[PDB]
RNA sequence: CGCGGGGUGGAGCAGCCUGGUAGCUCGUCGGGCUCAUAACCCGAAGAUCGUCGGUUCAAAUCCGGCCCCCGCAACCA
RNA sequence: CCAGGGCUACACACGUGCUACAAUGGCGCAUACAAAGAGAAGCGACCUCGCGAGAGCAAGCGGACCUCAUAAAGUGCGUCGUAGUCCGGAUUGGAGUCUGCAACUCGACUCCAUGAAGUCGGAAUCGCUAGUAAUCGUGGAUCAGAAUGCCACGGUGAAUAC
RNA sequence: UCCUCCUAAAGAGUAACGGAGGAGCACGAAGGUUGGCUAAUCCUGGUCGGACAUCAGGAGGUUAGUGCAAUGGCAUAAGCC
């Protein structure tokens, strides 16, 4: 229970143990354990230390944690520099996927403000 | 222990050829590593200092000094002779032992690591690192601490410039940008 | 985004680019086609995209390729 | 050093998953297990793989191919 | 001119003469109830304390000037 | 008559919805049961590819026959053990799919990663008297494409009315 | 009433309803003595940490400090441990 950047769960199934890793979800974690040859029902508490080393090389194939965060930050920061419609939308702090901006949009825009 | 023997044999001889030094003593040597931990939040909770003291005492070999406040200021709400932070001024044998343990295993365990800053010098060869987490060192147990606290490492040398001082650390296979 | 079967540009714009590129760098191209994509050959041109009431000059760079022309022309003005 | 006041500064064996066995001295306890070290960490390759990510024109050419 | 006292959200008052985090009542603002307005009920913001300076680790609160306001004196020939 | 642009703007305020805030449950394989529709420049099997939207070749049917069409709740075996969680699924980045001359303003869906508020809601206040409320599917109309709306359909199925 | 400076004219003293400030204490360590120590304020680097908390080095050197107003004095330190 110390693979990738962080991953230190305990008393948790191996599939859901790797969801706590940034860049790995529910479906990707099943692909990790299938390739490693590990059962999904087991937990990291009951599993061997030499068998954790097999999980380290498998997650290294995919882009995860500090590699991914910056790859997202790069792509967002790229848009803003171009000065495109999405780039304006980002730095203004308003929704991008042609969403309604009148009633709702509170997730992106933030909580309520006075007038 | 080993890095001190490595320094005497391999590094000095490497550093003499770079800046054509006349004497062996002219080479910069690492004087002391000062591990500092300004806990600060000890104003509210007095034990929170003593928690940091144990973490520094775990990280380093020796027990830390509790540094007092040098002068009273209203911005932080602190008074004269109030315990605000912890410190360790380790040097000599345990210094070379800690310096190995820092660069060889701890520095790698930094989260979102890439390459340590080359510009980070004082204009007199004296380096400093700022580690965000305590967890990067393997001494601290994971289910013991309960605070995102860290320390700063401060490497003091006998160098007269940062250009001269960078080579010394660079000779130990130290990661720079 | 749409369309796998060849990235889309309007005939009149494709011709206008190909005629402008082979001749050389001259002036902004008055174009109403926002819908059209940007090719690699368009890099260097300062084509003027119709925002709604007027044409907005856009110097095409290395990054402005996969994106369409209408993205570089805000229609509704706010504050 | 002042005896008694300090914690027990004992010798221990670091053994990472890479293979690099390495004895050190620290206030841990019995044994150690590591993920990475000064060797085997991707900083020499990390910077090579990180810096060479950008490239927009070829990405367009990979779709159209004509 | 002399000796008291003041100057605090938009209004009137506490907290000010015992230095550390500014209340109360109305009013303004948002939502309710009502056919609508008021009343009523529920949330919300709003004052760096006359001003300019000192001392102080830190000043609405201590001390000094200046600027207004209010009271009392301004007498015997 | 025509090109684009706009009706999709956004310090805010309300209406009507939907999805939530979980363990009477969520995830997983696996099992049984509907009705009412609709189709002709249509609806389009089974095949073979697809991680999936879908892609080619084409079977039949102007239909009690052929197709969209496996209904989902519901069971039965697990596993999670009350966490902002395997709850929520917002939001952003990338990679795509069909329709269509054309998808950036301004579509729908898919995949991948991402994982916001929210832990049952102040004063108030709404509908409902039995196959009714509640909850889970499903269809149609307009419609190239574009429903959490509208209009229909049937599952399990209450409490209470002194 | 008591303390400090000027007025006070290079010893002391020296008035005015002349010019400015303080005191009516504090402390069993803030006394004794022994043995040590050196400051302000900046510069640059450094986790949260920012002008400023804590650390390192460099710069300045008594602008510091002296339980309390001002004066005279203190590194031999009367300063701080
Ligand atoms: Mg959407
Ligand atoms: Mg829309
Ligand atoms: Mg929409
Ligand atoms: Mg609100
Ligand atoms: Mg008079
Ligand atoms: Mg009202
Ligand atoms: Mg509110
Ligand atoms: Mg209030
Ligand atoms: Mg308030
Ligand atoms: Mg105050
Ligand atoms: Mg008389
Ligand atoms: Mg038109
Ligand atoms: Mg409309
Ligand atoms: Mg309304
Ligand atoms: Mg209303
Ligand atoms: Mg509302
Ligand atoms: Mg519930
Ligand atoms: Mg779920
Ligand atoms: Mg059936
Ligand atoms: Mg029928
Ligand atoms: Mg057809
Ligand atoms: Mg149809
Ligand atoms: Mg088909
Ligand atoms: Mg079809
Ligand atoms: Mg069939
Ligand atoms: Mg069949
Ligand atoms: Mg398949
Ligand atoms: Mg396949
Ligand atoms: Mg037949
Ligand atoms: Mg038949
Ligand atoms: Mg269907
Ligand atoms: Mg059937
Ligand atoms: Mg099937
Ligand atoms: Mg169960
Ligand atoms: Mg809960
Ligand atoms: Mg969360
Ligand atoms: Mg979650
Ligand atoms: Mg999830
Ligand atoms: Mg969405
Ligand atoms: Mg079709
Ligand atoms: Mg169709
Ligand atoms: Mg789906
Ligand atoms: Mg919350
Ligand atoms: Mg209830
Ligand atoms: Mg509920
Ligand atoms: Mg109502
Ligand atoms: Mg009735
Ligand atoms: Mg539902
Ligand atoms: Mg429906
Ligand atoms: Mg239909
Ligand atoms: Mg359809
Ligand atoms: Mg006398
Ligand atoms: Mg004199
Ligand atoms: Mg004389
Ligand atoms: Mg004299
Ligand atoms: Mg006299
Ligand atoms: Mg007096
Ligand atoms: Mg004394
Ligand atoms: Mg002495
Ligand atoms: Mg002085
Ligand atoms: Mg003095
Ligand atoms: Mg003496
Ligand atoms: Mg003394």
């Amino acid at each position: 229970a110390r693979i990738a950047g962080i991953n230190i769960p305990d008393h948790k199934h191996a599939v859901i143990a790797l969801t706590s890793i940034y860049g790995v979800g529910k479906t990707r974690s099943k692909a990790i354990l299938a390739a490693a040859g590990i059962a999904e029902d087991v937990k990291i508490s009951e599993l061997s230390e030499g068998q954790i080393d097999t999980l380290r090389d498998e997650v290294a194939k995919f882009v995860v944690e500090g590699d991914l965060r910056r790859e997202i930050s790069m792509s967002i920061k790229r848009l803003m520099d171009l000065g495109c419609y999405r780039g304006l939308r980002h730095r203004r702090g308003l929704p991008v996927r042609g969403q309604r901006t009148k009633t709702n949009a509170r997730t992106r825009k933030g909580p309520r403000k006075p007038i | 222990a080993k890095l001190h023997d490595y320094y005497k044999d391999e590094v000095v001889k490497k550093l003499m050829t770079e800046f054509n030094y006349n004497s062996v003593m002219q080479v910069p040597r690492v004087e002391k590593i000062t591990l500092n931990m300004g806990v600060g939040e000890a104003i509210a909770d007095k034990k929170l200092l003593d928690n940091a003291a144990a973490d520094l005492a775990a990280i380093s070999g020796q027990k830390p000094l509790i540094t007092k406040a040098r002068k009273s200021v209203a911005g932080f709400k602190i008074r004269q002779g109030y315990p605000i932070g912890c410190k360790v001024t380790l040097r000599g044998e345990r210094m070379w032992e800690f310096f190995e343990r820092l660069i060889t295993i701890a520095v790698p365990r930094i989260r979102d690591f890439r390459g340590l800053s080359a510009k980070s010098f004082d204009g007199r060869g004296n380096y400093s690192m700022g580690v965000r987490e305590q967890i990067i060192f393997p001494e601290i147990d994971y289910d013991k601490v309960d605070r995102v606290r860290g320390l700063d490492i401060t490497i003091t040398t006998t160098a007269k410039s940062d250009e001269e001082g960078r080579a010394l650390l660079a000779a130990f296979d130290f990661p720079f940008r | 985004r749409s369309l796998k079967k060849g990235p889309f540009i309007d005939l009149h714009l494709l011709k206008k680019v190909e005629k402008a590129v082979e001749s050389g760098d001259k002036k902004p191209l008055r174009t109403w086609s926002r819908r059209s994509t940007i090719f690699p050959n368009m890099i260097g041109l300062t084509i003027a995209v119709h925002n709604g009431r007027q044409h907005v000059p856009v110097f095409v760079t290395d990054e402005m390729v996969g994106h369409k022309l209408g993205e570089f022309a805000p229609t509704r003005t706010y504050r | 050093m002042k005896k008694d006041i300090h914690p027990k500064y004992e010798e221990i064996t670091a053994s990472c998953s890479c293979g690099n066995v390495m004895k050190i001295r620290s206030t841990v306890g019995h044994d150690l297990n590591l993920d990475v070290c000064s060797k085997c960490h991707p900083f020499f390759t990390g910077k090579q793989r990180d810096v060479a990510t950008g490239g927009r024109v070829d990405r367009f050419n990979k779709r159209f191919n004509i």
